[PDB]
């Protein structure tokens, strides 16, 4: 009887493909996770992008100026 | 190409130690031809190239234009040195570190220009062969370098670079170090070979 | 020369006869502070820590009067002695190791320069790139010259390559610094290791009942 | 004959293995959904980063203004 | 007529007695280049391209200046004709091809305005717009009339529809012009596919052992 | 509806070729009706409705501003037509095709408004029905198109929109062309019946 | 007291002899319409929506001048009366419920402000923060005192911790305002269903064999 | 703790209904201690400290000060109050509820500050126990506002949060209610012995 | 013997199962591309948001002034 011989290669061959989803399903893991903190990193910027600072007291710079050649 | 003439003048500050002690000269450069300088340690205009005299002692017979250049050793040099004490001097950036394959150690965007990197090899410092590429200044208030070192490639052994910064008070240590794959594959083909085997040694002591 | 541990140039001037053109710039520990934009009468501040403070443009334009009317007087004395033009340095670096996909900015450093007068242009297989170029102004030396940085904000990608095209009175042609930026092993392993944990359930399975058979 | 017993528990384990990767699929597919929510409003952002306003007549505010102390 | 490659107006200078309000506005090849708010006295560049020359504010409030005493000596010699107001003419449609979810920018052009006087704005499920609307200015025509565009920053959404609510004296009630935006098949072409590729599986192995029986 | 009179004034400038010929017009206009009129043609004020010949010759009898005027023509149209060779006559956008279902092909976001469409029917140009939409000014300096032909499926056939523009030094073509799940579904049944019967066949010959 | 729907207060002026220093600010209802930095000269607009106005700078600075020389005058008559350091209230909250990943912004109240002299700082974990931080004007209050908010743009960390720094010369030490922001029981319930569902499954295939033999 | 003086001066407008009614009061303040006063329903200056009478005569000895100031309560609160209705007496925020464990009904991000916010049980307005924290302004033209109330847990019950603000034109309801992994988990092993049964009564039945 | 015949519909069905696993997972990879794309153009954006350019020089428009009537 080899029909229970043909069920046999099905069933490896049916949990080594399993095996390769689990890995690539783990793998996408890994993107959404970088990509959800990229995501809520430009939502922080845009954030930013609409709140000024309060200004500090306005102090000059100096600088020196040459002289004329007579 | 063109005839061009350029005239450039620059009025440099130097600070040693903290406000202690501070020179200051002004250099009339004529492509690229520096001919009078006023140097605070003189206190009077100098001639370096023979087109000085005529703007030497002209600009130095000016008593009342005179007074006011040596002054700006306190209204200029050290007038501006009180602000970047609050802000440029104060800028400090962390640095980054990155290893990848000999064996290049980047330290990439950190400000000031002082820093120590130092190569690992198992708790013992790798001197035999370092070569550093020199201080690299991007242009925006950032600096780079780049340390490599030769590797003898050993099994289960690491490299460390170490790196330290004004602007860090804990150093930055990073390290490196189908295999995988393959090792299961041989642990679990034996052990998938040891399970079946029991089944027919216990089949036969039944038996 | 002098040795110290900062260095500030507050009173970096220029002028050159070519355009008639002319530039204004603070520096401090070889970096750019700001330049006064001359013919815009603006201050344009390179860091974001310093525009706090205040710098009135008209004092820029005061100063470059200045040279203007000294360099009159200077090249009667000189005899017209035209500069010397120089051969140009240029280096290409990436300001962070590249990762494809990652944003990224070129640096070309353009080094030697004199008169300050050069054209840095970013090429991409051939045609020219005018979106996310920036220059820094010339920066000074301490042999007199000049050094001026270009930045190219790109998207790096495996298939794509650059060029930087720097073109100046002491090149005799125009110079081009170029620069550049599995499966199978992989899908190998993955299958390795997906037929031996295939194979280790399987007679954990196997085992299973062979254990319970006995009793 | 325990052979068929063996079978059995491995096909009820590998389809409780299916289970556990159908729930975690279903469980990226949210995330999916909210990050192309939050990108293409990150978009919209940019999109009206470029894109001024027709500006209004422009009217004064008043003010008042204090006396002094002899 | 007037037939040539390019046509610029560097002279659109607008003036009238309702508000009494003006524009000023240059024209190459249809599009505007800039326009000055007057009352802000501030040049407004409308390409980026653009923003690098300079043009004087006060240069256009002198030119309207006098368009507003031309005006006066007209009204007496023209015995007071007032403007024949005309009707517009409203045109919706979307700047890019929609699809569901990517940003994209409506347009409504009011076409044929006279006089200069409108209020265009937008409607979604009947309220009121006011985020990411913008307005083009009174670009002119060759018959002396007027079209402006007004823009609307969207993302396109099934469930929502807009209007363009275009207001003039020379329609009777405000116009609005209106504009909007497979599951049990694909469920059924999957399934279809599942047990096609799961049965030609299943040959196969059943197959390899059929082929290995008879050795 | 409010009275209201409107008063504007044009200064056009029209260039034909390169700077070889200049027109220069300016249009005084009252309320949709240009009365007075300037012709670099002519070089003479002219009146075109009743209410010019006031000021067609008070206009024309001041020698020093109908010379100031005259001059514009070089000192406006010339002067700002070399700052438009180098932004906007320079400004160059590359066009976008997408294909939808008639068959209408979006050329959407290209500037200037040269372009030329065409469709395609397996390399033969299908010119029997195409009704093109007029360009569209967007009004940031951007034109769309929109052309669409009628078709007559086919299996196999396909449809490839071509447009060329300046900004473009190679054409840009765009091609358009359940059915697979079916398909797939008989080959693979059929597959499976083929591979089950010999297991009979194979058992009988062995029988 | 006065009781009324609305409040405005449009000359809020303030001086003080520590700098000296003041401030010119715009309030209606509690909330600041605009501020004049009086050392920039620039008006700068709290609300994106007054941005439409004009006020002229210098029209604060005139009103300041004033109060300077009363002040001075007020003074004498006082005989050198100093102001009375008040303890400040310091409150910490966040503007949006707490959700980790989520943007957020910290809210730092410091209330009953007299005089307005303070610091107010940030800290993580013992070190400055210099990033995202904001502070709105001196606000005025009904007993002519003032509060004032720092807000601090922060993305909430489950790890990370903050405080609110606030000096004031009414306090003997500097005052610090805290703020701090299943996988067992869920991987058992989804192996319970992962189970249960399993074996439904399991069976209705048994069962359909079952039903089948009888027939 | 140096010495320091403190001068403010506030310009306080107090608009009643519509523009019907409009009080207008200057305060002089020096250190939190205000001594001299205009009353615009008083049309004169007045003195609250002793060190009033100096100034409050003086400035009302000035006939042509006096009527300025008298008169701004026409040119400074009638003038800005018309651009306040166009902007800010026009902003209107939504806001948004969220409830979370008490249970507390979070209002955030909403203007102006009128608002009414309900608790209901079932359909019946649980006023038993609630707490409510007063309005908290952000300071950004935002306010807040939470409730909390106690529980009494039951199966099937339901609490739901009512807000009204005048920036809606509808009221917003919000709702809140391994339990289903466990309820699935009785009902489908008791379903998979339900079938197993079976097929041994239908082995017996057919034997 | 039915028993074999119940545990051959089992397994056809989990086949069955895994390719919808897979036809999924394979969709998912298509957004997580598409929105990887998005989502690093818009940290380009970022990038160049905070770098200015080297203005040019600057030449001035001109402008045509009209005539007074009388
Ligand atoms: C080109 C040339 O001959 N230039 C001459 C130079 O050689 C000479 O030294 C000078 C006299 O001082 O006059 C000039
Ligand atoms: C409304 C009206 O009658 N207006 C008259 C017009 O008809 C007449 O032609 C003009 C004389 O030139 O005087 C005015
Ligand atoms: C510190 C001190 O003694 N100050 C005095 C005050 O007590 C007195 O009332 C005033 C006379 O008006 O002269 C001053």
């Amino acid at each position: 009887g080899a029909l229970y011989t043909g069920f046999s290669i099905l069933v490896t061959l049916l949990l080594a493909g399993q095996a390769t989803t689990a890995y690539f399903l783990y793998q996408q893991q890994g993107r959404l996770d970088k990509l959800t903190v990229t995501s809520q990193n430009l939502q922080l910027e845009n954030l930013r992008m609409k709140l000024p600072k309060p200004p500090k007291p306005v102090s000059k710079m100096r600088m020196a100026t040459p002289l004329l050649m007579q | 190409s063109p005839e061009d003439f350029v005239y450039q003048f620059k009025a440099m500050c130097y600070f040693t130690n903290g406000t202690e002690r501070v020179r200051y000269v002004t250099r009339y450069i004529y492509n690229r031809e520096e001919y009078a300088r006023f140097d605070s340690d003189v206190e009077v205009y100098r001639a370096v190239t023979p087109l000085g005299p005529p703007d030497a002692e002209y600009w130095n017979s000016q008593k009342e234009v005179l007074e006011r250049t040596r002054a700006e050793l306190d209204t200029v040099c050290r007038h501006n040195y009180q602000l970047e004490l609050r802000t440029t001097l104060q800028r400090r950036v962390e640095p980054t570190v990155t290893i990848s394959p000999l064996l290049v150690c980047s330290v990439t965007d950190f400000y000031p220009a002082q820093i120590k990197v130092r190569w690992f090899r198992n708790d013992q410092e790798e001197t035999t062969g370092v070569v550093s590429t020199p201080l690299i200044r991007n242009g925006d208030w950032t600096f780079q370098i780049l340390v490599m070192l030769e590797m003898t490639p050993q099994h289960g052994d690491v490299y460390t670079c170490h790196v330290e910064h004004p602007s860090l008070q804990n150093p930055i240590t990073v390290e490196w170090r189908q295999s995988k794959m393959l090792s299961g594959i041989g642990g679990f083909v034996l052990g998938l070979i040891f399970l079946g085997l029991g089944l027919i040694i216990h089949h036969r002591s039944q038996k | 020369d002098i040795v110290a541990d900062h260095v500030a140039s507050y009173g970096v001037n220029l002028y050159q006869s070519y355009g008639p053109s002319g530039q204004y710039t603070h520096e401090f520990d070889g970096d750019e502070q700001f330049y006064v934009d001359l013919g815009r009468k603006e201050t344009v501040w390179c860091l974001p820590v310093l525009r706090q403070f205040r710098f009135d443009p008209q004092f820029a334009l005061t100063n470059i009067a200045v040279l203007k009317h000294n360099l009159n007087s200077l090249i009667k004395r000189s005899n017209s002695t035209a500069a010397t033009n120089e051969v140009p340095e240029v280096t290409v670096f990436s300001k962070s190791p590249v990762t494809l996909g990652q944003p990224n900015i070129l640096i070309c450093l353009v080094d030697n320069i004199f008169p300050p007068v050069v054209n840095i242009t970013w090429l991409s297989n051939g045609h020219s790139v005018t979106e996310g170029v920036s220059e820094t102004s010339f920066l000074s030396k301490s042999d007199h010259s000049f050094f001026k940085i270009s930045y190219l904000t790109l998207l790096p990608s495996a298939e794509e390559s650059y060029d930087c095209k720097v073109e100046h009175w002491g090149l005799d042609k125009p110079l081009l610094k170029h620069w550049e930026p599995m499966s199978e092993l992989t899908e190998t392993v993955v299958c390795a290791l997906g037929l031996s944990v295939g194979l280790v359930g399987i007679v954990v399975g196997t085992v299973f009942i062979i254990r319970g058979l006995r009793s």
